[PDB]
């Protein structure tokens, strides 16, 4: 993933205010941006 | 203007007569049609949650 590539994030809760979305004027939301870091992994290889 | 009481008990009979009226147009069947009125109501439709489209490859 890059600065050309978006990631999604598909969400829902069954509290009333997320239940009453069904018809919207206008939706906005401000997020606290996060750092997303990559462990290692281990490339099982029957040599070498 | 003595004559009121006379009137009166003479006729007590219809004092029976109006508690049959009462206790019988209660048994009657009444039923009042409060409306819906010109305005009409609409819930917006049965919705259902679910994950989005996912990019599968």
């Amino acid at each position: 993933i890059k600065e050309n590539s978006y990631v999604y994030v598909d969400y829902w809760d069954d509290s009333k205010a997320f239940r009453n979305i069904v018809y919207v004027r206008s939706l906005a939301a401000n997020l606290n941006s996060v750092r997303c870091t990559g462990g290692s992994y281990h490339f099982s290889l029957p040599v070498g | 203007a003595s004559l009121i009481y006379r009137q009166l008990l003479t006729n007590s009979y219809s004092v029976d007569l109006y508690d049959e009226i009462e206790q019988i147009g209660s048994g009657k069947t009444q039923n009042v049609t409060i409306n819906p009125g010109p305005f009409a109501q609409t819930r917006y439709a049965p919705v259902n949650w679910d994950h989005g489209e996912i990019n599968d490859s």
